[PDB]
């Protein structure tokens, strides 16, 4: 109970790796600051410098091949490309270890640690990147207004399918039934909407249930949340966008 | 006694010149004034808010800043003819205006440029949605007497509470001030707070047009009920208007003397190209408003005004013709009205001066005002009645009140919390009212911070104040936006692009 699968262990540690590093070269590339001004920040928030740290083994390496390189590349190709392999050639190994050296509890799944351990000096370059991800990028108005868009979409999606939720079980049972309930319109086309493999999942939990038992309409009613919660989290950030909009009757 | 040296007032608030200057010098500092002024974004902001029509592609119809040009045309001619006629009476000399003539135009003609600059997005309307949405929030009428067992404010700290207090009547302000956003007074504020633009006094007192504070709740004095008609200044410049009262000689509820001229200037300048943008919008023929014109003047009595400004220009007008016809109608209402309002102007010099004076230049019982009248009545039954009109404002309205609503949140907040997001960048457990808080711009919160600083930490009243600082920092962002601005931010924040 409770253990986790061993290989889950090295996709976390895949996930902590390519976290960041790829959201500052893409902040890069949306203008947001030079790359230059990205190795100073880098420098700045790393504070205790030496000769031979991770920074200087890694991100100082690849300020560095940035600088006067053949290959005809861009500056910004070549400080991302050596900033990812720099970071993999010391962040992998380690993981790896890490993952032989505990494998026994790995193994058994009780492991309370990750491979990049939250102490480590890998897991300083992780945070490093993360900072000024954070400070720098993650800030950006249109990023925090993609955000505040998103929570008032999938905000007003559930109230206009709240009806769905609103009603007693034998009046949604009767919907599930009848293709078409007569006084029940609104709902009747509101429940189509709702993509076919979601209403079959409900429809098979619920059967599988006792009838009689006296916790069915608790279940019945988790079921259906379920159900609603399945129709949302399935859809795509533009289609969920673009439903609103049609569902608050605004596109054509 | 009369000295306009003493009411033309070349000192700033703050890094302020002082001692004595020459004639070239007090000049300089006013054309510098003049630069800041001209350089404002908040002028530049005029021409996307709008004046009466919605604004066209063609840009053949009037803005908030193209109207606000012609009035300063309107003023540069009131005061260049006050002091005409008082260098012909060889009073300038003995006014203490001789030294100070281009100022004094110069300060009438800012002036003008600058009324409407504190004016939120709609209008009158966008002023509307402010008021009720705070209203409901406040219920500034629950505050007028003994504390009300159901005080249907919505915030703890501003409700009246039983336990006779003093704080009871900080309470009974701020709740009235919140609720009388007035362009005016948001005018001052802007100038002085939000923009920082360091003008001179008398520079700032011809923009004060109204003497009345907007926290004010009872029957206004019979002796000033014209020069506190409106609010004119916040509870949040109190002390500068005190700064400010003191600089140019004002008693309490006094206004300064060159305001009267700006203000006759909106007065005439306020309506005729509003007809003529009619007729280029095609709501009527210049043929039928001179019908329009001479069916609502009704008793003609040949010799009467009515005749010599729009009959004569509608005789002028045979022989372009709609170009002509309002070419002669503004000349022949600024031939007659400038040297009335100028006349008017010298004639009560002393309460003008004394800033007492409770009538316009252009008061209701002049012909003249009758003439204005006339243009308005037309306007109003013919233009402002348009349903192009009237629904921009039904817009606008809307607009604005759906923009404070999602901003609601910064409000439904408790201090300790409000303050964690001015003091931490990224709070934790509040994403939005953090995402939120960023939105407002770096001006405004400065502003608030700027003010919540000066406040005495352990004070009793603190909450209050904030509560009412924070209040302002909301109605500084909305009000600060162009129509057009606040029409896409609602748009992107109730999400229809991206
Ligand atoms: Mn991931
Ligand atoms: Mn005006």
């Amino acid at each position: 109970l409770y253990s986790r699968f061993p290989l889950t262990w090295i996709m976390e540690a895949a996930d902590d790796i390519s976290y960041c590093v790829a959201d500052l070269e893409d902040a890069v590339e949306k203008r947001i600051f030079t790359v230059e001004q990205l190795y100073h920040h880098l420098h700045e928030a790393w504070g205790q410098h030496e000769k031979g740290s991770l920074f200087s083994l890694v991100v100082e390496n690849a300020w560095e091949k940035s600088r006067s390189n053949s290959l005809s590349r861009s500056t910004e190709d070549q400080f991302f490309m050596y900033l990812r392999v720099n970071t993999l050639n010391k962040l992998v190994p380690y993981a790896a270890q890490r993952f032989i050296d505990n494998l026994p509890a790995i193994f058994a799944g009780t492991f309370n640690h990750a491979l990049l351990e939250d102490a480590s000096e890998c897991s300083d370059l992780l945070k490093l990147y993360k900072n000024v991800a954070v400070k720098h990028v993650f800030s950006h108005p249109d990023v925090e207004r993609l955000e505040l868009q998103g929570y008032r979409v999938i905000s007003g999606l559930l109230e206009i399918y709240r009806p769905l939720l609103s009603l007693s079980l034998s009046d949604f049972t009767e919907l599930v039934e009848k293709e078409r309930v007569k006084r029940f319109p609104i709902e009747s086309r509101l429940f189509h909407k709702l993509s076919t493999r979601h209403r079959l999942a409900y429809v098979e939990a619920v059967s599988k249930l006792p009838s009689d038992s006296p916790e069915f309409p608790l279940w019945e009613y988790y079921y259906r949340c379920r159900l609603l919660q399945d129709y949302i989290s399935g859809m795509t950030d533009l289609y969920a966008w673009d439903e609103y909009r049609r569902l608050m009757a605004v596109e054509q | 006694q009369i000295d306009f040296r003493k009411k033309i007032n070349w000192h700033r608030r703050y890094r302020s010149p002082q001692g004595v200057k020459t004639e070239h010098e007090i000049l300089r500092i006013f054309e510098s004034d003049r630069g800041r002024i001209i350089n404002s974004p908040a002028i530049r902001r005029l021409q996307q808010k709008t004046q009466v029509f919605p604004l066209e592609r063609n840009a053949a119809v009037r803005t908030r800043l193209t109207h606000s040009m012609e009035v300063q045309q309107v003023g540069r001619y009131i005061a260049k003819e006050i002091l005409s006629r008082l260098k012909e009476l060889k009073l300038l000399e003995a006014y203490g205006l001789d030294e100070l003539t281009g100022p004094f135009e110069s300060i009438v003609e800012m002036s003008c440029l600058m009324h409407d600059i504190g004016n939120p997005p709609f209008g009158h309307f966008g002023e509307a949605a402010i008021n009720d949405w705070f209203r409901q929030r406040l219920h500034p009428e629950d505050a007028e007497s003994q504390p009300l067992t159901d005080d249907r404010c919505s915030v703890a700290a501003l409700r009246l509470r039983d336990g006779e207090e003093p704080l009871n009547e900080l309470r009974r302000k701020i709740r009235q001030d919140l609720c009388h956003f007035e362009g005016n007074a948001q005018g001052i504020r802007l100038v002085h707070t939000l923009m920082r633009m360091n003008l001179t006094w008398a520079q700032v007192g011809g923009i004060l047009k109204y003497t009345r504070p907007a926290w004010w709740r009872g029957e206004t004095p019979e002796t000033h009920h014209y020069l506190m008609k409106k609010p004119g200044y916040y509870l949040s410049e109190e002390a500068y208007i005190a700064r400010l009262r003191k600089e140019l000689n004002l008693a309490l509820y006094s206004r300064f003397p060159l305001t009267w001229i700006m203000e006759a200037a909106d007065d005439i300048s306020y309506c005729v190209a509003d007809l003529e943008d009619a007729v280029e919008k095609r709501i009527f023929t210049v043929e039928q408003l001179y019908h329009h014109l001479h069916e609502a003047w009704g008793q003609h009595e040949k010799g009467s005004l009515f005749s010599l400004v729009v009959e004569n220009a509608w005789e002028k007008s045979r022989s372009s013709t709609e170009d002509q016809f309002f070419m002669y109608l503004r000349v022949n209402t600024l031939n007659k009205l400038v040297p009335y309002a100028a006349q008017r102007f010298i004639d009560n010099l002393p309460a003008i001066f004394a800033g007492t004076f409770n009538h316009a230049l252009l008061e209701d019982a002049s012909e003249c005002s009758d003439l204005l009248k006339l243009y308005k009545n037309v306007a109003v039954k013919h233009v402002f009645s348009h349903p192009d009109v009237e629904r921009l404002e039904l817009q606008g309205y809307r607009v604005i009140s759906g923009l404070l609503e999602i901003y609601r949140p910064l409000l439904s907040l408790s201090l300790s919390d409000f303050t964690e997001l001015v003091e931490k960048e990224r709070v934790k457990r509040f994403p939005i009212e953090s995402r939120l808080f960023h939105k407002l711009s770096t001006r405004h919160r400065l502003a608030y911070v700027e003010a919540v600083s000066k406040l005495p930490s352990d004070s009793p009243e603190f909450p209050l104040w904030e509560y009412y600082y924070r209040c302002r920092l909301l109605q500084d962002y909305i009000s600060g936006m162009t129509d057009l601005y606040a029409w896409d931010e609602y748009r992107r924040l109730m999400a229809v692009e991206q």
